[PDB]
């Protein structure tokens, strides 16, 4: 690319707009790629950034089973042996597979363990030797962290729930819908409300699959959140991942949920695993975040941009304004109550001691 | 259990003369502030140990843990004394048994550990001469270009904190000469920053408040923090943190960790000194002196739940993982001397 | 043979009052495995569970009996190992099992080592109702002779207040009864708030009795510091959500039907009867955010994460 130059722009983006740091270019096309490339990951590449209600645990897996694919097709040269060239070769397709989309968090920390697998393996073993273990070692990978944790927190998070009760979830959190399939099926006695918000209404995809089980749920934005919350008894809430302090890093609504729930006195139960934790630390959601093109906003209508002439159609050619969306906030620990990890239920602040649990397994 | 107990004064004054030397000089002042108290504490501990005559680990136990508890009973306010005992006793025990555990291979004489004390000791002060590397770096990731910043009182580690980001982000500062001790060395600061390029505005103590309307972030450089996760901090600190509370502004502490200390903060008045009324009013005012009550703290006290986030040189934490670096750094029976 | 072991619980109620419940118990199990002529590993543990439980219904599903049992069992089981002689077995468990209660009976003194210095000369201190940790803790400082004074909440339904106060004053400290309905007034006037514990979940909550919450809510709002003296047996596994999530065994706080039909300043006998006093609650939960420090044998904790971590450093 243009390197330093394209690397001193992100460093000259640093003035008024308190998001002049945040990375707004994207690759949303196939043009120009590099053949340094697996296929498998540029279909994987191009499912991120257009794909739009996906991936609050799908991409790790999704992202693994795909390197499994690259390591697998992947062979080593001649000269150098295989753990001397193949993070080189990763490290040529995650540079591809950010410009995609930023990467999560539960990608990233994934990402971090992989390349220390590599470098700990001993040089005996050959290539047909090599890449075996590290397929177990990821499929492991995935059932430990990701599937088990899953049906662990569904476990104990159905536990705490009553008949009677009447819960509230914002956006489709995967985790937070198996919670209350599962809780349909032991016949606990309860209903749902769905709070759903602008621009990609992730929400609806919720009421289908619940209602598609028989659930009393109920749909309503995000603005009459002062009304419903009178109803609701208790909240749960899947996170993208949640931070050293304990605060818990999810999707634009996620403090507002937390914070009116305080205000009306319900509790705010934090549905994440464990993998997602990270020693990352900031206060204000505005340091470390991920954009979601402003465009989309133009549609005016209850629909994906569709027959939607906006008045803000010519924003980008209209100085002085600018829109914007952000797709992650910060919800500080005060308004959570709790947070249930396959370690069990533990309080939010609690966090950062469970990953210095993980570097004593690691050496 | 103090070492008079154990040793005569000539003799700890014969065997281990810089001990008794730095015990004059730490309650007469002639040393002062934690880091210069910490590196002269293990020097002398080195010394000690490189002129030492034992046998039993269990004795030379015994004997370190008396001489601390005389040499805290100095000027125990500074933490930072005791801070490297009881990590040198833990550093021993844990060495010592991970050396009982080797020669426990097959045969199922047992001290001249010296050099390896030493050379872990050694260790201790290479990591001191260090922190603030350590500490100015993590600064990236949170000070941003026009951000606002408050901060009292010449702590030199914050210093080098925000001068790190100057170098590449350019923003804004507020200094509160932390009146009347810190005084001096902080307008030493702000002028040593301003040739950073970093926008420096000083004030008196007392605007706090005005400011902190529009301020983005506080940060502040202690002087010790106690068991329960308070910090002792230099003079008039309580202040920007009460003020950064009622404007919900956070507040993040720039801090080594060799100033944690188990201490628990019982009582107060029984840890914040009091230095001389010179410093704030003059000894002409001869009516006054004689007529009123003059009172000049050295140090201010901050509860843990005011701080939003600490800055180590291992990381950044939360208040409440705070005691999991103590039991991962020191050891329980060493609380007390 | 063994059998209805809540005697040898009971005797020792008899042997000895000034000891809590759990610590009989175990006292009890102890005993109980040492007359327990055992040959597997399953059957030993299988006798506790049928044991423990059969106590543990014994006595209202108390939280700090049902603590320490649970957490006896699931330390005993920790360090367990089969090799060779069997005898190993019943030899490591009663001998850990002695180390146990050894310890846990001398927890309620290692505490008052850590509290008295926290009653500072002329302080005042504040308690709700009777116990146990608290008395020890302020006769302890007494003894090292320190001026101060404390009120005492009367603690209803208990009406544990007056025991608390007389055993105060039995040990020549001043005392003043407050009635649980006026503590606010009085917090101005105090220095400092302790109270005890009768059982402690996952969050760093507390349970004790009702009332408890009353307190620390005052100390917060009017900015007084709050500590809790708790024994480490106390800790349970339960979590719960809210400030009232926990569970109770009768109704609560039922009302009542009023059909169309008619039945009919120190007023001192118009009172609620037994019966409506048993349909208030017994216990409440102060929230960890309103706790300062949580003072235990194991130390104080302020953390209220460190509660969890060395909660689960309890059981395995």
């Amino acid at each position: 690319t243009d390197a330093n130059l394209q690397e001193k722009k992100i460093f000259e983006e640093k003035q008024v707009s308190i998001f002049s740091h945040l990375d707004w270019r994207r690759r949303r096309t196939t043009e120009n790629i590099p053949k340094d490339i697996h296929p498998a990951v540029i279909r994987l590449g191009l499912k991120l950034a257009n794909y739009k209600i996906f991936g609050s645990n799908q991409r790790c897996i999704d992202l693994l089973k795909t390197f499994k694919i690259v390591i697998q097709d992947y062979q080593t040269p001649y000269g150098t042996t295989l753990s001397r060239h193949l993070t080189t070769h990763i490290n040529s397709q995650i540079a591809y597979l950010v410009s995609t989309r930023p990467l999560s968090i539960s990608m990233g920390n994934a990402i971090r363990f992989l390349k220390l697998e590599i470098s700990v393996l001993d040089i005996d073993l050959t290539d047909d030797e090599g890449k075996e273990l590290l397929l177990e070692k990821i499929d492991s990978y995935i059932r430990d962290r990701i599937i088990i944790a899953g049906q662990v927190i569904v476990q104990a998070a159905t536990e705490k729930i009553q008949d009677g009760d009447v819960i509230l979830t914002y956006l489709h959190s995967s985790t937070v819908n198996d919670v209350l399939i599962h809780a349909k099926n032991v016949g606990k006695k309860f209903r749902v409300v769905v709070v759903d918000s602008r621009p990609e209404f992730e929400g609806r995809v919720c009421l289908k699959l619940l209602t598609e089980h028989g659930i009393e749920c109920t749909y309503v934005m995000i603005s009459a959140l002062s009304y419903i919350m009178q109803e609701v008894t208790k909240i749960f809430l899947g996170g993208h991942a949640m931070l050293s302090n304990g605060a818990l890093y999810s999707r634009a609504g996620t403090s507002l949920i937390s914070l009116l729930g305080h205000e009306s006195n319900v509790p705010v139960i934090a549905c994440c695993e464990s993998y997602k934790f990270t020693e990352r630390i900031q206060l204000d959601s505005l340091v470390y975040n991920e954009l979601a093109p402003g465009d989309q906003l133009v549609n005016m209508g209850v629909d994906d941009f569709e027959e939607k002439p906006g008045v803000l159609a010519n924003w980008k050619s209209v100085k002085n304004l600018k829109l914007l969306s952000l797709k992650y906030d910060v919800t500080p620990p005060r308004l959570i109550t709790v947070c249930v990890c396959e370690m069990g239920l533990l309080p939010s602040t609690s966090v950062p001691a469970i990953i210095n649990e993980f570097k004593q397994v690691y050496a | 259990g103090p070492i008079s107990e154990f040793m005569s004064t000539i003799n700890v004054e014969h065997t281990y003369p810089a001990v008794s030397s730095l015990i004059a000089d730490l309650k007469s002042r002639k040393v002062q502030g934690p880091f210069a108290v910490a590196v002269e504490t293990a020097l002398v501990m080195r010394q000690v140990i490189s002129q030492t005559r034992w046998s039993t680990v269990d004795q030379l136990i015994d004997t370190v843990r008396a001489v601390g508890s005389t040499l805290v009973k100095a000027q125990p306010t500074e933490f930072s004394c005791g801070n490297i005992i009881r990590r040198i006793l833990r550093l021993i025990r844990e060495e010592y048994q991970e050396l009982l555990k080797t020669a426990d291979e097959n045969e199922k004489g047992g001290m001249d550990m010296r050099a390896v004390i030493i050379s872990g000791i050694q260790d201790v002060i290479d990591e001191l001469d260090k922190i603030n590397t350590d500490i100015e770096v993590q600064s990236m990731d949170h000070l941003h270009s026009n951000e606002i910043i408050l901060t009292q009182g010449c702590s030199k580690t914050v210093e080098a904190f925000l001068r790190f980001a100057a170098k590449k982000r350019k923003f804004s500062v507020i200094v509160a000469e932390g009146f009347p001790n810190n005084q001096k060395g902080s307008h030493a600061m702000a002028k040593r920053l301003a040739q950073a390029g970093i926008d420096t505005t000083v004030i008196s103590d007392a605007t706090i408040f005005a400011i902190m309307s529009r301020v983005n972030k506080v940060i502040l450089g202690t002087h010790a923090i106690l068991g329960n996760g308070g910090l002792v901090t230099y003079s008039g600190a309580q202040l920007v943190a009460q003020a950064a509370r009622h404007h919900a502004t956070p507040v993040v502490v720039c801090s080594g960790i060799y100033k944690l200390s188990p201490v628990y903060p019982y009582d107060l008045e029984s840890i914040i000194q009091l230095s001389s009324p010179d410093k704030i009013m003059s000894f002409n005012e001869g009516d006054l002196i004689s007529r009123a009550e003059i009172l000049n703290p050295y140090y201010d006290y901050i509860p843990p739940d005011l701080v939003d986030l600490f800055i180590t040189n291992l990381g950044g934490y939360p208040p409440s993982y705070l005691y999991r670096i103590m039991n991962d750094t020191y050891d329980a029976s060493d609380t007390i001397l | 043979g063994e059998f209805d072991i809540v005697q040898v619980y009971k005797k020792f109620l008899q042997d000895d009052p000034e000891i809590t419940m759990p610590v009989a118990a175990i006292e009890a199990l102890v005993q109980l495995l040492s007359r327990s002529q055992a040959k597997t590993i399953s059957e030993f543990m299988d006798i506790l569970q049928n044991g423990s439980n059969t106590l543990k219904e014994g006595v209202q599903n108390n939280i700090s009996l049902s603590a320490g049992c649970d957490i006896f069992q699931r330390f005993v089981t920790r360090s367990l190992h089969d090799v060779g002689d069997f005898e190993q077995c019943k030899r490591h468990l009663v001998e850990n099992g002695k180390l146990f209660i050894q310890r846990a009976r001398a927890c309620r003194q290692r505490i008052a080592h850590l509290g008295y210095p926290l009653i500072r000369d002329g302080s005042v201190i504040l308690t709700h109702g009777f116990s146990r940790g608290v008395a020890a803790v302020l006769l302890a400082a007494a003894k090292r002779h320190v001026r101060f004074k404390v009120f005492v909440t009367e603690s209803r339904p208990s009406g544990s207040g007056c025991l608390m106060t007389r055993t105060l004053k039995n040990a020549c400290i001043p005392t003043c009864m407050v009635l649980d309905s006026a503590v606010s007034f009085t917090m101005n006037r105090v220095d400092l708030v302790l109270v005890g514990a009768e059982g402690v979940v996952e969050n760093g909550g507390l349970i004790n009795q009702i009332g408890t919450f009353q307190l620390a809510v005052f100390a917060k709002h009017a900015h007084k510091p709050f500590y809790a003296v708790a024994e480490s047996h106390k800790f349970v596994r339960m979590f719960p959500l809210s400030q009232y999530d926990i569970p109770f065994s009768r109704p609560i706080l039922e009302f009542d039907d009023p059909s169309p039909e008619t039945v009919h300043a120190i007023h001192n006998e118009l009172i609620m009867n037994e019966e409506q006093i048993r349909n208030n609650p017994t216990l409440d939960v102060t929230p960890p955010e309103f706790v300062s420090g949580l003072i235990t044998d194991l130390g104080i904790i302020d953390s209220k994460s460190g509660v969890s971590e060395e909660l689960i450093k309890l059981y395995l």
